[PDB]
């Protein structure tokens, strides 16, 4: 399973979708020089859980604070598929992730 | 220039005191003016020397003519009955999403037992509006999400691209010049961007 | 010790002006607290907790205003009901009770 | 209850400060574009107030802050880590007026829709007091130099006289600042964040991410 | 008895939550709101509002989103306030039905 | 059981003449916890009730005109019509909500000269 | 608007029980809105006004320390009315009695404020 | 000995939330604190904290609300953790029971 | 990499039918995507560039104003292939055919952008 | 409907001096919901399909020479090389994109004296 840490990331393009029946809301990444990062969540048998719900918000909260990002991603074997956010972290404010 | 509510939206029975029961809004005077159906409709329905009640002014039908009278917003609902529309229309279309890009959202609607809506603008002018409800509709599991970046989007003022679905037409707002569907994403738009 | 308990006082509604929410503080599961200060002194302790508690269903809509009243030091009537009593606080110069009110003062509105 | 002292926070040397003062970047008499952060922008900052406040321990708290981030950026190896701030004690004469009071007679005599409720929760919350276009150094009194070493985590904090102070019997405005209505569109009160600093004082006091109040007040 | 009235170019100046008097299972969230250049002595300058939420669905109702939304941004907007009345801070207040944002003087006289 | 006291029960008054009636108490009126010394003003009219003019020392009542001030702390206070007309001439008192047992004060009569 | 009521008799002999009852129209008490209490102050002819009894809206009722001990002070709450009955009257009990609305505080629940709005006057004489 | 670890004086720097492997409807929020003012040598100048939290129930608990608050705001803490620890960026971190705001001087010194 | 290979039989016999499929590679014409559509247009050998026929994601059907009566173009979506029938096969025709991808508009999605993506093109022959 | 009705029927020109295409079309080809013209230009290499270059009277897609450049508003559009290089010669077309039947152009060839 290949999983991507990426650290001091800022998110600049979040959507919110409709994936046939279920829901996904991707998030793009952009550090100073590196490859821009896209990612994103889904519900698989998540309908009446609230993982879904509760992360959409912190991306939300992430987002309005302009803050770095350390995300964790795994990608699709496809080219073009943006990949799965499993872990989102917010680094401190006006401050930079170790 | 105003969506206007088919002879189906409208109330088999009135309201009293001017309360429009939950999920329904009362019909403006320029609504039921340019339409022939509901005038036909509340001259088949209205008998003798009755008054009833609209959102901006009062019907007089019966032997007075049909006559819609402008008013003052909210005036003459001291009157028994007040004619309402319900605010959604099944209009049968299958599961298609449509986009309108580069929007800001303005326009806050809220009512009980219903839906919150808002109007998405570009260059100042509406584009569209869109709603969502907990209580009623297909996107009823919609709105626990969507609401959150509604939200920012109006609070931050970004310009989204906003995703709507014409399944369901709304007539919540009055005089819209915009039409109003279900509400089914919000996208913050690089521009050519894969996400949006 | 508990931080619970059943003094027994009587269903009454009352109320502290020109407070302000400071110094919050949770437990796993138990209750969300603040302490309301004025003009620099601590006057009441009041707690909210989705789990335990007759108060218990509207905690959810109580958490989203202390937030907002902590985000920014605005100036609130607090309101509490004195059936239970809460000793979350340690070596309080006040007492602990239950949230069941928040007004953003108006003085036109005669709140703070 | 007007005021005899405000604190000004700075990192421009005390070598400098006591010379030439504290100068307004601008010449813009609104109250409110100052304190939403319009005009204490990037690429647009021209306020003519010179921001500080009138407790000391809001300095206090900024300047702790601040060293957190030094330690913080130590700690990512992006910094040096040491850190060091000045706390000016102005004396308060007839050209500072009062954050809290300038809003609230904005919002009085141009309705309440003219301005936001966190533009004013803000200006009490830090105290600010506006000075006008300058802060001549006769009025600067005493500085505080504070320096915070990474290696030892060791703070020492220092008090400096000035030499051209010149003692006089001075007080704040009583009176308010009454300024133009806003034309520019303000979204909302842009503040920086750890903790909630309005534009200017944080700006004034010098990239910087000024994030707008209400997007962050009522949780997601 | 009280029905509904239609107020326009108000701004929500406070926001308040209590509990519902017949019922655990609503609550009240109430608050005041003011007219725009009205004077302050004037009663529609200290408008208290009023509507219920219900306990047993949990979220945050239509309502309360734009009622947040627009005293942060303090925008006017038009109210339907009524027809009920219920207690608050010791006074009545109109129970609020629907709330829609100002566009300007076309919709808000 | 806080004796409250009224100084003259009989005050002189010409109409426009700074009228100057003070209080005095046993103990204290004020309060730490709100920072306000605890003392009302009422007017007394021929028959009518007492109407409050003058609370919190010197904060005055909703629709009282602007004549009637409060002034002092502690264990003295003064209440000062600016400006009497012939209506104002009638029986004060002052009265103590700090703690409860209530008390009252003798009571002044504004005559005229 | 708070205004109260009388609703008495005017010539109670010695040695009976009296019985004054406000009806207000307008503030509630209720134990479930906070501050409000209703206090009675009577004043006989020519001397100054002394202060009765109160009763608060969480149901404490709080007495004159001299005359405490033959007044008792209750009320309806839904029904608004409260009623005041005083045993063993004396024809030095003369007095006009009035019944007054004590706001609720502005700084607290449990604080001091004014009595703003009164009633108006019964005048009992116990005469024989 | 495994007990309840008091730390004074400590402001949150980062927060995190990941899925917990163990249960399908658990959740960890961790995150990262430092103590204010203290040195790179010092062990209190980084430390991990984790709690879980339950995905059936909408809402978000106590702790969270609060985790939230004092993040923006930097504004000390004494954070009373342990005693078990769960995981995050690989690393051990100790559990989080309890947050109190510091009240000043006397009890964070 | 967008492509569409209009596939097809080369020779027609007059008053015949012509079905020609475009097999897509890098786009879907599914109702969840909008914007998209796939589009029909012919160049004899030597004259203009001609229009045929634009199906949508929402499987709307627009069609030439002066052959729409003899046009009928559909989406197979599961199949990925657009494919378009001609009857009444005259020798005004023996064009080079391609498909085409009808770009989704910058902002919104009743509006058209060109057809970037084309195909190479097929060549029919209208002989006895 | 709208039609196209391309000027030249083909202009010579030499690989010097930069060439000038013009293009008509009927009504109008203007939007007003994005303010934004419908035009598209269409290099005919002979023997493979048509090649998009200019959306808008004026944006060169991508990774089109930057020498291609048009320009046009309400009536008349016009498409000019920079530098007029060997596989410049071809035929070009218009389209307007507004209503949909989508007319395209009569076409230019370009030709080298």
């Amino acid at each position: 399973l290949p999983t991507h840490l990426y650290k001091n990331f800022t998110v600049q393009e979040l959507a919110l979708k409709l994936k046939g029946k279920n829901q996904e809301f991707c998030l793009t990444a952009f550090m100073s020089g590196r490859s821009l990062v896209r990612a994103c969540l889904s519900d698989a048998g998540h309908e009446h859980d609230t993982w879904f719900d509760t992360m959409l918000g912190f991306a939300i909260s992430a987002y309005a604070l302009k803050s770095r990002i350390a995300l964790t991603v795994e990608d699709s074997p496809y080219p073009g598929t943006p990949g799965d956010l499993l872990e989102l972290q917010i680094c401190p404010l006006n401050g930079y992730c170790e | 220039g105003i969506v206007i509510p088919p002879q189906e939206q409208i109330t088999q029975h009135g309201s009293p005191y001017g309360r429009c029961a939950n999920k329904t809004r009362a019909l403006t005077v320029a609504e039921l003016r340019g339409s022939g159906d509901l005038q036909e409709y509340l001259r088949h329905v209205t008998r003798g020397w009755s008054i009833f009640a609209l959102y901006d002014g009062t019907y007089l039908g019966g032997e007075y003519g049909g006559v819609i009278k402008d008013g003052t917003p909210g005036g003459a609902f001291d009157l028994k009955t007040t004619f309402c529309i319900m605010t959604t229309r099944n209009t049968g279309q299958p599961a298609t999403d449509h986009y309108y890009s580069n929007v800001t959202a303005t326009r806050l609607l809220s009512s009980t037992n219903s839906r919150l809506c808002a109007v998405f603008v570009r260059s100042g002018q509406p584009v569209i509006g869109a709603c969502t409800s907990p209580y009623d509709g297909k996107y009823w599991s919609m709105y626990s999400r969507l609401r959150k970046m509604l939200y920012l989007i109006y609070v931050a003022g970004i310009s989204v691209r906003v995703h709507v679905s014409k399944e369901e037409q709304y007539y919540d707002y009055e005089d819209a010049t915009f039409e109003t569907y279900a509400l089914t994403g919000i996208s913050i738009c690089n521009p050519g961007s894969s996400l949006c | 010790i508990t931080t619970i308990y059943k003094t027994g006082q009587p269903a009454a509604d009352h109320y502290y002006s020109k407070v302000t929410a400071t110094r919050l503080l949770a437990s796993t599961n138990s209750r969300l607290c603040a302490v309301f200060v004025r003009d620099g002194q601590s006057v009441i302790g009041a707690c909210a907790s989705p789990y335990e508690g007759r108060y218990r269903d509207m905690y959810d809509a109580l958490r989203r205003l202390l937030y907002m009243i902590y985000m920014s030091g605005l100036a609130v009537r607090v309101h509490v009901s004195k059936e239970e009593q809460y000793y979350d606080y340690e070596d309080a110069t006040f007492q602990t009770y239950a949230l069941t009110g928040i007004s953003l003062c108006n003085p036109a509105a005669s709140i703070c | 209850d007007p005021p005899a002292t405000v604190y000004r926070y700075d990192s421009r040397p005390p070598e400098d400060v006591f010379q030439n003062g504290f100068t307004a970047w601008g010449n813009n008499d609104n109250v409110l574009e100052h304190l939403t952060g319009r005009s204490c922008q990037v690429g647009s900052s021209n306020s003519a107030f010179v921001s500080t406040s009138s407790s000391r321990r809001y300095t206090e708290v900024y300047l702790e802050h601040r060293m957190q981030e030094a330690v913080e950026a130590e700690r990512a190896g992006r910094g040096t880590g040491h850190f060091i701030g000045y706390i000016y004690e102005v004396r308060a004469d007839n050209n500072f007026y009062g954050a809290a009071s300038s809003y609230f007679e904005y919002v009085d005599t141009y309705g309440d829709n003219a301005g936001r409720i966190l533009a004013g929760a803000l200006a009490t919350y830090q105290s600010e007091y506006l000075a006008h276009r300058r802060i001549p150094p006769e009025n600067i009194r005493r500085v505080t130099r504070v320096y915070h070493n990474g290696i030892t985590g060791e703070t020492t904090t220092t008090e400096y006289s000035n030499a051209r102070y010149v003692s006089q019997q001075t007080r704040a405005n009583p009176n308010p600042y009454t300024s133009r209505r806003s034309v520019a569109s303000i979204v909302g009160t842009l503040v920086r964040m750890a903790p909630v600093v309005g534009a200017c004082m944080a700006r004034q006091a010098e990239a910087m991410v000024l994030v707008y109040y209400e997007s962050i007040a009522y949780s997601f | 008895v009280p029905y509904v009235l239609v107020k326009t170019n108000m701004v929500v100046t406070s926001v308040a939550m209590k509990p519902y008097e017949v019922t655990p299972t609503r609550m009240l969230v109430c608050g005041i709101a003011a007219k725009l250049g009205a004077a302050a002595s004037s009663p529609d300058a200290h408008v208290p509002f009023c509507f219920g939420k219900d306990l047993k669905r949990p979220g945050s109702s239509p309502m309360e989103v734009m009622l947040r939304a627009v005293f942060m941004q303090q925008r006017p907007l038009r109210m339907f306030l009524g027809p009920k009345q219920l207690t608050f801070e010791g006074k009545p207040a109109l129970e609020l039905i629907r709330m829609v944002e100002c566009s300007g003087k076309q919709d808000c006289p | 059981d806080i004796v409250m006291t009224q100084s003259p029960d009989s005050l002189a008054v010409s109409l426009g003449e700074r009228a100057t009636i003070n209080c005095k108490s046993s103990q204290s009126v004020f309060s730490s916890s709100n920072k306000k010394n605890n003392l009302a003003w009422y007017q007394q009219k021929p028959g009518q009730p007492p109407k409050l003019l003058i609370y919190w020392a010197s904060t005055r009542e909703s629709g009282v005109p602007v004549r009637f001030s409060g002034s002092g702390s502690g264990t003295d206070f003064t209440l000062t019509i600016s400006s009497l007309q012939a209506e104002d001439v009638t029986v004060y008192y002052c009265q103590q909500y700090y703690t409860t047992p209530y008390t009252f004060g003798q009571g002044t009569k504004l005559e005229i000269k | 608007q708070i205004t109260l009521k009388e609703s008495g008799p005017t010539l109670v002999k010695p040695t009976q029980t009296l019985t004054l009852t406000c009806t207000f129209s307008g503030f509630s008490l209720s134990p479930d809105i906070g501050g409000v209490g209703v206090g009675w102050i009577r004043q006989p002819p020519g001397k100054a006004l002394e202060w009765l009894a109160l009763i608060y809206w969480d149901d404490d009722k709080r007495y004159s320390p001299s005359l405490q001990s033959r007044l008792t002070i209750t009320k309806d709450t839904s029904k608004n009315r409260v009623v005041l009955t005083m045993i063993n009257m004396d024809p030095v009990d003369t007095a006009t009695y009035y019944c007054a609305h004590r706001r609720p505080p502005a700084y607290d629940s449990s604080d001091g404020d004014a009595f703003d709005i009164w009633g108006q006057g019964t005048m009992v004489t116990v005469s024989s």
